[PDB]
């Protein structure tokens, strides 16, 4: 019942610890074509499909409050990439996928958060992170978090270099419990992938 | 309609009180509907 | 962008004559010849157009005479009548609207030409 | 209504300095401003320093311009007068005030409403 | 007895754009009848659009002079209603007196040289982006542009679009900041032929979804 | 009930699960355009002011319960207190346009000025925080209603119409030191 497979563009991900997916804010992007772009926006579906990133290591002695952040768009090596540095305008949105993988006899609590327009947290404001679209990693439960967020911001269109409306944030609810025959540590990664990528204003070359 | 309390049409033109709105959904209000209630399993009264 | 030598500078005494040359390799622009005077600004002196028109600066006009010759891609200018005032380093590079002579400081200068005028 | 508190007073010798304080007894929501009158010995009340509440606007005396400082605290509803480099001019009986009816600068040393009773101070040389 | 009424406070005073009316004073006017008076204008971007005034480039010419040399780049300028370049135009004139603005602005380029004198111009439009502007054609190929060159029919308009992250722009340019908030408009010159000293004037108008949004009043007065 | 904890859905369990009965409730005060329609103060006045609403108290009614979105829309309403006349000008204008009197200017009446603006900020919202800059802790400059000015301004009043709030954000209340709770002083008649 808990096998979930995602399919953006060319690449896939199972998963068999599958909680459900949580949609943030929306279940589908607003009009993307509006006046500010006057008519000269495309679509590039060759961009929509996932990467990799490491996050941290989820060892013992990190207390609650341990906050990672992850701002998006981060560093593209691929198609996403050239797409950044050479169109003037783009939009998009983000579908994530977290994987914290131990065993099912460790113990513990993660919050997956998707905050946007981000801004350092204090130790007071932490206990509210679950206003944002979330979801938790427990070993006991499951070992995969999948949210998907739409496009959202004062502008239609986005000058990635400049801003970065939404941000990643993984923090320690409840610290790590490992026993003898548990996992002594966890590693957590990131499986990002854009979704309706637009591009307008085509910048010339540098060649 | 929030926080206004007189019942007569106002003096000045909708186009001059505030300004208009053009077009090209509350969220929580429908995540707060579908949320789930009742119980979970079976039940022995 | 073009490959520019220049060659005929030298020393001479008042009065007397020289023949600079300078070959060049890429297409046909309108070429001219500059020189920066001793502690003064570069300034341009004599240009010529593709194959005609030619124009001078009012001091050195009537004793100078540029040339061009298309086929082996070289120009020339005979300078007559010399006097201790022209003594510089003469470049020579493109040089647009010879009407108004106005110089082009598109690129690099070859450094190849050195005049002194003696007296 | 409203009572004024002062605070700070002494004697001190010239050269060194002194801080006044005074807080009201209420802390209603008005644009007060505070502000300081000294009666010098055998003359009359005089304007010294004013400031209001809601920005930090300050007026002086032509006497005291470059040496007193006045400030306000938004957290605990005080106004502090640092006295620096007295004079021996500067011996008289200090008093605060409130004036709460008009908040404009340029009235903001010619009415006010409630003084406080005044603290004394007398410097010696 | 009579009608109670309470004479609010904070309203009243005189603002000097308020949409309410004066009373009269003087009845019974008629005017001298001006029916079908000649040259109305009702709106002023209909002026802007049927009327394009000249650009100003150096030396104060509103043309480009074909260039015996290596450099491609005729001219170049800001896409700014505060530009230099349109310092002298009635688009630009009109837009100094609000705040934002929206929509195409068309260019004109008229190629005023002999029959004999041929050539192929190019312009491209430059969003920002990059910190400087392209200065080769081949270079500059990769923005949204548009060739042509002259013959019968000596007029081209290009219509520069509007692009952008917010609906409006500022018709001011802000402070000593660098890098104009939008784009440039490069220029360039492919080729020609016995074209020495031959011109091309250009002139701009407004397009036809142009807009200005909020009248100010900003000169020293 | 029970349910999957890590899934993130909303439950909302009633006291009909024990017998109980959800009686009928009324949210008129909790209504977003409800509360944002006040008055509240800017204690931070100048000879020249612009409207930025990041300038109300973040501790108050409606600044706190600004700070609680990421994102907003609203019309506005001010009343400022002035001497002279008060000029107006939109967002985007020059600095030296409010000296003019083309734009609108108040000639001042006994008491102060009331008046409503529009929304004229170039974007379709305007936001409480921003990841990053917007040139070649700091909000876009043109994040603003506009500008005021006047020979000196005593205070300033602002008000929020037709209010919409995107995004939530966390809203404090004051921290318990070592109590078992925040003990206050509440209204209570005399003798």
């Amino acid at each position: 019942d808990r096998t979930l497979t995602t399919r953006n563009g060319h690449t896939t991900s199972t998963t068999q610890s599958s909680v459900g997916v949580t949609y943030g804010y929306s279940t589908g992007e607003d009009h993307v074509s509006g006046p500010n772009t006057s008519g000269l926006e495309t679509r590039v579906t060759q961009a929509e499909r996932f990467f990799k990133k490491h996050l941290f290591n989820w060892t013992t002695d990190k207390p609650f409050g341990h906050l990672e952040k992850l701002k998006l768009p981060t560093d593209h090596k691929g198609v996403y990439g050239h797409l950044v540095d050479s169109f003037a305008y783009m939009r998009n949105g983000w579908d994530v996928e977290v994987s914290a993988v131990g065993n099912q006899f460790n113990g513990g609590c993660l919050l997956v958060a998707m905050v946007p327009e981000w801004k350092k947290f204090t130790p007071r404001e932490k206990y509210q992170l679950t206003l944002f679209p979330h979801q938790f990693i427990s070993p006991r439960t499951n070992m995969t978090a999948h949210i998907t967020v739409p496009y959202l911001g004062v502008n239609r269109y986005d000058q990635y270099k400049k801003h970065k409306p939404w941000t990643l944030v993984v923090m320690v609810v409840s610290p790590l419990t490992t026993s003898s025959i548990g996992a002594t540590e966890i590693k957590v990664y990131a499986n990002i992938a854009p979704t309706h990528v637009h591009v307008a204003g085509e910048l010339p070359s540098k060649e | 309609s929030g926080n206004t309390g007189s019942i007569i049409n106002n003096y000045y033109m909708q186009q001059y009180q505030n300004s208009m709105d053009t077009q090209l959904n509350d969220w929580f209000s429908k995540l707060a509907s579908s949320a789930f209630s009742g119980l979970f399993g079976a039940l022995l009264a | 962008q073009v490959q520019l030598q220049e060659s005929g500078g030298g020393l001479v005494q008042a009065g007397g004559s020289l023949r600079l040359s300078c070959v060049y390799s890429g297409g046909a622009y309108s070429m001219g010849w500059y020189r920066q005077a001793p502690g003064k600004q570069r300034e341009l002196v004599a240009a010529i157009t593709d194959d005609g028109i030619t124009n001078y600066r009012d001091t050195v006009k009537g004793r100078f005479t540029i040339s061009r010759d298309n086929a082996k891609k070289a120009v020339y200018l005979q300078m007559n009548s010399l006097k201790p005032e022209d003594t510089a380093v003469y470049h020579c590079n493109t040089v647009r609207r010879v009407a108004t002579l106005s110089g082009s400081s598109s690129g690099s200068w070859g450094q190849g030409t050195q005049v002194t005028v003696s007296s | 209504q409203v009572q004024l508190q002062e605070s700070g007073g002494g004697l001190v010798q010239a050269g060194d300095s002194l801080r006044l304080s005074c807080v009201p007894s209420v802390r209603t929501s008005d644009n007060y401003i505070m502000g300081w009158f000294r009666q010098p010995p055998g003359k009359e009340r005089e304007f010294v320093a004013a400031i209001r509440r809601s920005d930090g606007t300050t007026k002086y005396a032509a006497s005291v311009k470059g040496r007193f400082a006045i400030s306000r605290d938004v957290a605990k509803n005080a106004a502090y007068l640092q006295m620096n480099s007295l004079k021996a001019e500067d011996t008289a009986v200090y008093y605060c005030a409130a004036k709460y009816q008009s908040t404009f600068y340029s009235t903001m040393d010619v009415q006010y409403d409630y003084w406080g009773q005044g603290t004394q101070v007398t410097v010696s040389s | 007895g009579i009608v109670p009424v309470a004479c609010s406070d904070g309203y009243g005073g005189l603002v000097t754009t308020d949409p309410k009316t004066a009373d009269p004073v003087y009845g019974k006017v008629y005017n001298p009848p001006r029916t079908n008076y000649p040259g109305r204008f009702t709106n002023l971007l209909d002026v802007a659009e049927a009327c394009p005034t000249f650009l100003c480039f150096d030396d104060g010419k509103p043309y480009v002079v074909t260039r015996e040399d290596e450099q491609r780049l005729l001219a170049k300028f800001d896409v700014s209603l505060a530009a230099k370049h349109m310092s002298n135009t009635y688009l630009s004139g009109i837009a100094q007196y609000y705040a934002q603005y929206s929509g195409t602005i068309n260019l004109h380029f008229m190629f005023t040289g002999s029959t004999d004198s041929k050539a192929r111009y190019m312009v491209a439009y430059v969003p920002p982006g990059v910190e400087t502007p392209p200065d080769t054609p081949e270079r500059a190929a990769h923005c949204i542009h548009a060739e042509w060159d002259t013959g019968l029919n000596s007029k081209f308009t290009f219509s520069i679009p509007y692009v952008s992250a917010a609906d409006y722009a500022y018709t001011a340019s802000d402070v000593a900041e660098t890098t104009n908030v939008q784009g440039w408009v490069c220029i360039y010159q492919i080729t020609h032929g016995k074209a020495q000293n031959d011109t091309l004037v250009v002139s701009v108008s407004a397009g036809k979804d142009f807009e200005l949004r909020l009248p100010i009043d900003p000169r020293t007065q | 009930t029970t349910s999957a904890g890590e899934s993130a859905d909303p439950v909302t369990t009633t006291v009909e699960n024990y017998g109980g009965e959800t009686q009928v409730q009324r949210r008129h005060h909790t209504d977003v355009g409800f509360i944002m329609d006040r008055f509240v103060k800017i204690n931070n006045t100048n000879p020249t002011h612009v409207i930025d609403l990041m300038q109300t108290h973040q501790h108050g009614l409606v600044g706190a319960l600004l700070r609680a979105a990421t994102y907003y829309f609203s019309d506005l309403e001010i009343v400022v207190r002035h001497e002279g006349n008060l000029t107006w000008v939109p967002n985007g204008a020059p600095e030296a346009a409010l000296s003019n009197a083309g734009n609108p200017t108040a000639y001042n009446k006994a008491p102060f000025t009331r008046l409503a603006l529009p929304y004229t900020a170039p974007h379709r919202v305007l936001a409480t925080v921003y990841n990053g800059t917007s040139k070649y802790t700091q909000l876009p400059a043109s994040f603003n209603f506009g500008a005021i000015r006047a020979t000196d301004i005593s205070e300033l009043l602002v008000r929020m119409k037709r209010a919409e709030l995107y995004c939530p954000r966390p809203l404090l209340a004051v921290e318990v030191t070592a109590q078992d709770r925040h003990k206050q002083k509440i209204i209570a008649p005399a003798k």
